[PDB]
């Protein structure tokens, strides 16, 4: 249970860490070792997240299934929002690199409050997005 | 109807933890509960009114709005109203931390009939509110 949640937390951690805009945070967005760090934790947490509904399908005996092409469905849906946002993340600070290479390096302060701005929608719908599943692999399991 | 109330009860409770606070109850009970699982998943690993933008009376419209429009771009679900009920107390208490705060009364008014108007649809289907104690209440 609490292994794919930590390397969302990992995740989560070293966005929280580009969320900070920082001088060094904005040079370091002008590579690719940002939005590539951010496909290793994601491509983890999703690994771990796939592994661990297969881990529930073992243990999980009652199957009551008329239900149930309706529960798994809904949940491996609902890991398809997490990987999703996290797909999003990666994304929003692609864009941000493609547009300040249209200013030459240069970057505006509107750019970073309207990056600030998506950050923001991202880790809030990131976090509830993970809650709707863990409480989701707690209707399973039980 | 009911979506004023709960609005005003969250908004009341987010500013006792920041050592501030201004103007069926086991809904705003699991719903504030609901609020801190999510905080101490969020200040956890983040920061607070950290991450934050520029915020002054006249933007604070176009950042509700640029936030709660990309926070339901693709679907409706209980965990993402808690953050759209986090990110209104994160707005509020940015305020007077910023030197704001008839702006909560306007962030008051810009959650509820977003409920009403928005939302509201989605709430019924998937069972109303009384669903939303069912799955995080005895958790």
């Amino acid at each position: 249970g609490q292994r794919w949640e930590l390397a969302l937390g990992r995740f989560l951690e070293y966005l929280s860490w580009v969320s900070t805009l920082s001088e060094q945070v904005q040079e370091e967005l002008l590579s690719s070792q940002v939005t590539q760090e951010l496909r290793a934790l994601m491509d983890e947490t999703m690994k771990e997240l796939k592994a661990y509904k297969s881990e529930l399908e073992e243990q999980l005996t009652p199957v009551a299934e008329e239900t149930r092409a309706r529960l798994s469905k809904e949940l491996q849906a609902a890991q398809a929002r997490l990987g999703a946002d996290m797909e999003d993340v990666r994304g929003r600070l692609v864009q941000y690199r493609g547009e300040v290479q249209a200013m030459l390096g240069q970057s505006t302060e509107e750019l970073r409050v309207r990056l600030a701005s998506h950050l923001i929608a991202l880790q809030l719908r990131l976090i509830g997005d993970a809650f709707d599943l863990q409480k989701r692999l707690a209707v399973y399991q039980a | 109807y009911d979506n004023r109330e709960i609005v005003m009860k969250y908004i009341h409770y987010k500013l006792s933890q920041r050592g501030y606070e201004w103007d069926s109850e086991v809904v705003h009970l699991t719903l504030r509960q609901a609020g801190d699982d999510f905080s101490r998943r969020y200040r956890r690993d983040f920061a607070e009114m950290s991450s934050q933008l520029h915020l002054t009376p006249f933007t604070a419209r176009g950042r509700f709005a640029t936030v709660v429009e990309e926070l339901f771009r693709d679907g409706v679900n209980w965990g993402r109203i808690v953050a759209f009920f986090e990110f209104g107390g994160v707005m509020c208490v940015e305020s007077v931390n910023r030197e704001m705060s008839p702006l909560v009364d306007n962030i008051a008014l810009w959650m509820t009939e977003y409920l009403n108007r928005h939302l509201h649809t989605w709430i019924q289907d998937n069972g109303g509110w009384d669903a939303f104690v069912e799955l995080y209440g005895p958790s």
